[PDB]
RNA sequence: AAAGGGAAUCCGGUUAAGAUUCCGGAACCUGGAUAUGGAUUCUUCACGGUAACGUAACUGAAUGUGGAGACGUCGGCGCGA
RNA sequence: UGACUGUCUAAUUAAAACAUAGCAUUGCGAUGGUCAGAAAGUGAUGUUGACGCAAUGUGAUUUCUGCCCAGUGCUCUGAAU
RNA sequence: CUUUACUUAUUCAAUGAAGCGGAGCUGGAAUUCAUUUUCCACGUUCUAGCAUUCAAGGUCCCAUUCGGGGCUGAUCCGGGU
């Protein structure tokens, strides 16, 4: 009940990864997929885009 | 005396000089409270001849009620 | 230095959290600065008699320097001074034996609005001046026109406050010098031709013309853009 | 001319001095005595049946107190007046608008004694 | 002699909406800077259930652009939409379903919903299940868009009024019957007290115009002045024609 | 709101009449103070498991996000008292 | 005879009456329709937006709803000494 | 006894009154026509990630105190949200 966890120790409220008690180890999973790629991307955008207005 | 050129003054309400300031004074009126306190009488002579006197004790409001 | 980098923030739309901007243009005001604020934006939004407006134009700066100038040389008395001139006289009517010749004359600059209405009536005011930012302004909007029919010259001066100073209260509204001393005889003389030139020379000219009518910053801009386009 | 430069839209009543009172003469300037002290608190014992079988048996000063005594008052009271060390008071309104108190005293000190010494049995 | 049931909905008694399950007032992100010159990105995370309303509703989450945080709208969900979609709000968005957009930078005959009247009023026009808003014009010397309205009409509109790409989804929900009074009880419980209607002239002459009688009529003519009066209103209202619509 | 949300108390005994309230034993919660043991620390803010995660502990302000509180009704099936 | 389930005259009428779904007509694109308020910088619909709200009639399904716009009512970019 | 222009009265609406109005770098389908007669664009579109600490950087001053304050980053003007 939410007013016992201000009574059990840190240990029972998370766990030892990112985002411990707040999501579920496949849903930060693909945080961190997306985190990587969307910013690889963007660095192939910026380089492709310099590309662009550069040609011309 | 200066109070004796503002009753004739305030006679001519239809003149170019009032009625400007009837019209700048009558939009900032409304946009201040209905009942608010003046800090000084728009109107000295008048003021005085219905009764002011500028010292401590003596109060001026404006307010202003709906017509009709 | 290897150790810090230039990031730079993309504050775009859509990226990057805006900066605290000055946003003193924007700001809700209270709503007496609103009314003060709006107040001088209409007494000039609209067309503005000659009666009004033959005030806002003011004894500019320099000669506003010299007439305070003269003016600061006649300051009253205050309550000390009146006290000391007071035993003075307290002392030569009780041992010194002497009726009214204990105090000179004074030469002292005259204030307050129904005794310099009543000098220029009689004509004894050699030199008006007149608080552009009075209110009501009923008060004193009949006095160019006096000052004009008595033929004593009249200046539009800037600040009641200015005039309250001199004088030793907080607001006059009117100042009037009607003698000087003699060593101010030709101060005086030169400042009544220079403000002459601006005040009763050009008052039946102001008298027709009508103040006001100023668009604002937007609405000019959008007007002479009109103006340009055809 | 120096603008103040605003981040916020927002204008916030500024935070101008608050001067504490200074006054020229005191509200009443003879304050009253103590409203509920040891003896209005401490009204009477009660001597029923049952609140004296309770003085030789549960070690529990039955009293009649005030009816504007809370448990650390009575506590206060008790201890003040009849030189005891209180473990617990349980206190309740009687039907006729009175307050009871059910002192339990210390181990140390005898209830029965002690109500001995107050003068009641 | 007594005030008649359609006088007594204005006091707003009984006659209130019943908005305790409804998720918020379904509107359009305020007009900013963001969505004035450029465009700002959203995301779907929830398509619910509005309680007395036939559309479905899409929790669309934006970032604030002046604060750190998220600033969540209640959209009504286009007819398409889905979880996890970018929406795209503003000026420069794109012509996709579910983008807002102004009317001024959208083609001919593109298909809106949710759109507003004035620019700037969060959504007026075509927010029902099933509706939309035909764009059938532009006048740019003037800043217009003339549009059809889902009755019909034809409206000029500014240009810089808003609207969402797309149907309105929930589409084709009055097709089917409701058939039982217990199907319409639950209908207008969520809604308001306008169910079940006692016929007027089933009444008695204090309580309805219609009412009385040792028949069942109707007595006077039911199309009524639209310059009548309240109490007299109870019929056909201001009526320009009847009779079944064919020629 | 003494029917909704909600920090935490149970058994046994007891009275002419009180008890989840008294008594005896065994708890728990909240608020506060605060010491000792442990832990962490010369890689200053722990370690193990590939991992789901584990542990007696194992710094964390503004600010933000998320969860719990927090939810219909019926039907059969499973488990418990 | 009412389609049905349902509702009502508490205390003489439970019905064939009311409601119903279905059908139809009307008004209204918000500076709005319908309706409140003595007024208001006031309200209900409306946390709404024509698949909506508001005013009526008929009263499931099947099969149909004919003629009459003279009267009365409603309505109309319409007639201009 | 006709029309359309102004905005400050009056009316409506919104916002934590945040980017309004005017003018300013490139670019061109201005064939620069020696002149911006001249218009548009104002950092964000594969993806249910993240975006906050007067901002990193560049530069100047402190009298330097292991830190602080300017300018810029983020053009100027008008305070008409
Ligand atoms: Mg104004
Ligand atoms: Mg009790
Ligand atoms: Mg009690
Ligand atoms: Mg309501
Ligand atoms: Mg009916
Ligand atoms: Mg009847
Ligand atoms: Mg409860
Ligand atoms: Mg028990
Ligand atoms: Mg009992
Ligand atoms: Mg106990
Ligand atoms: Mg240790
Ligand atoms: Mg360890
Ligand atoms: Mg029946
Ligand atoms: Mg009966
Ligand atoms: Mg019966
Ligand atoms: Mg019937
Ligand atoms: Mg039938
Ligand atoms: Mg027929
Ligand atoms: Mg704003």
């Amino acid at each position: 009940r939410p007013r016992q966890y201000a009574t059990v120790s840190k240990t029972h409220k998370t766990v030892s990864r990112a985002y411990g008690g707040s999501r579920c180890a496949n849903c930060v999973k693909e945080r961190i997929i997306r985190a990587f790629l969307i910013e690889e991307q963007k660095i192939v955008k910026k380089v492709v885009k310099e590309q662009t207005e550069a040609a011309k | 005396g200066a109070y004796k050129y503002l009753e004739e003054l305030q006679r001519k309400k239809q003149s170019d000089v009032l009625r400007f300031l009837q019209r700048v004074r009558v939009w900032e009126y409304r946009q201040k409270n209905v009942i608010h306190r003046a800090a000084r009488p728009t109107r000295p002579d008048k003021a005085r001849r219905l009764g002011y006197k500028a010292k401590q004790g003596f109060v001026i409001y404006r307010v202003r009620v709906r017509r009709g | 230095n290897p150790l810090t980098h230039s990031t730079p923030k993309n504050f775009g739309i859509g990226q990057a959290v805006q900066p605290k901007r000055n946003l003193s243009r924007y700001v809700k005001w209270p709503e007496y600065v609103r009314v003060q604020r709006q107040k001088k934006i209409l007494s000039i939004r609209l067309k503005v008699p000659p009666t009004i407006a033959q005030f806002q134009y003011t004894l500019d700066r320099n000669t506003a320097a010299e007439t305070f100038k003269l003016f600061n040389k006649y300051r009253p008395e205050t309550a000390a001074e009146k006290k000391e001139r007071l035993t003075k006289e307290a002392a030569a009517v009780a041992e010194g034996k002497s009726k009214q010749d204990a105090s000179p004359k004074p030469y002292a600059v005259k204030y307050g609005l129904n005794h310099v209405v009543a000098l220029i009536e009689n004509k004894k005011a050699k030199l008006v001046l007149i608080a552009n930012d009075v209110d009501p302004i009923e008060l004193v909007v009949f006095l160019p026109a006096l000052c004009k029919k008595m033929g004593v010259p009249y200046a539009i001066v800037k600040g009641k406050a200015r005039l309250g100073t001199l004088v030793n209260q907080k607001t006059s509204a009117v100042a009037a010098l009607t003698e000087v001393r003699a060593e101010d005889e030709a101060a005086l003389a030169k400042l009544v031709s220079t403000i002459d030139a601006n005040f009763a020379d050009k008052y039946d000219e102001v008298k027709k013309h009508w103040g006001g009518g100023i668009l604002g910053n937007k609405a000019q801009a959008k007007m002479d853009k009109r103006a340009k386009n055809s | 001319k120096a603008l103040k430069v605003r981040t916020s839209a927002t204008f916030r009543l500024p935070k101008t001095l608050k001067l504490a009172r200074a006054p020229k003469y005191a509200s009443k300037a003879v304050p009253h005595y103590n409203r509920l002290d040891s003896y209005k608190v401490i009204e009477q014992p009660i001597t029923s049946e049952t609140a004296m079988k309770k003085v030789e048996d549960g070690n529990i000063l039955v009293f009649q107190v005030s009816m504007k005594a809370n448990k650390y008052q009575i506590k206060k009271a008790v201890k003040e007046l009849y030189e005891v060390d209180v473990l617990k008071v349980n206190t309740l309104v009687r039907p006729n608008g009175t307050k009871k108190a059910y002192v339990r005293l210390t181990a140390d000190y005898d209830a029965l004694d002690i109500a001995n010494r107050i003068g009641y049995i | 002699g007594r005030v008649i049931r359609n006088q007594r909905k204005g006091a707003g008694s009984i006659f209130t909406s019943h908005t305790r399950l409804r998720q918020g007032a379904a509107k359009l992100r305020t007009l900013d800077y963001a969505e004035r010159h450029g465009y700002i990105r959203g995301i779907v995370k929830q398509i619910v259930h509005d309680s007395g309303r036939g559309a479905p509703l899409a929790k669309v989450v934006f970032r604030d652009p002046y604060k750190y945080r998220l600033r969540e709208e209640i959209f009504i969900a286009n007819e398409g939409v889905h979880t996890g979609q970018f929406i795209y709000a503003g000026k420069k968005a794109s012509l996709n379903v579910g983008n807002v957009l102004p009317l001024g930078s959208v083609p001919e005959g593109t298909i809106v919903s949710n759109v507003e009247e004035k620019p700037g009023d969060r959504g007026a026009l075509a927010r029902a299940s099933g509706n939309y808003v035909i764009i059938i014009g532009h006048n740019p010397d003037e800043n217009k868009t003339r549009v059809r309205l889902p009755s019909g009409a034809k409206k000029v509109i500014s240009s810089d009024a808003r609207g969402v790409i797309g149907v309105i989804a929930g589409g084709g929900r009055v097709d089917k019957p409701l058939l039982k009074a217990g199907r319409a009880f639950h209908k207008y419980r969520l809604k308001r007290n306008s169910w079940p209607k006692t016929r007027g002239v089933a009444m008695n002459p204090v309580d309805h115009p219609h009412g009385g009688g040792n028949h069942q009529h109707i007595g006077k003519a039911s199309t009524i002045s639209r310059g009548a009066v309240s109490g007299q209103k109870a019929g056909l209202i201001a009526a320009r024609r009847t009779g079944l619509l064919r020629g």
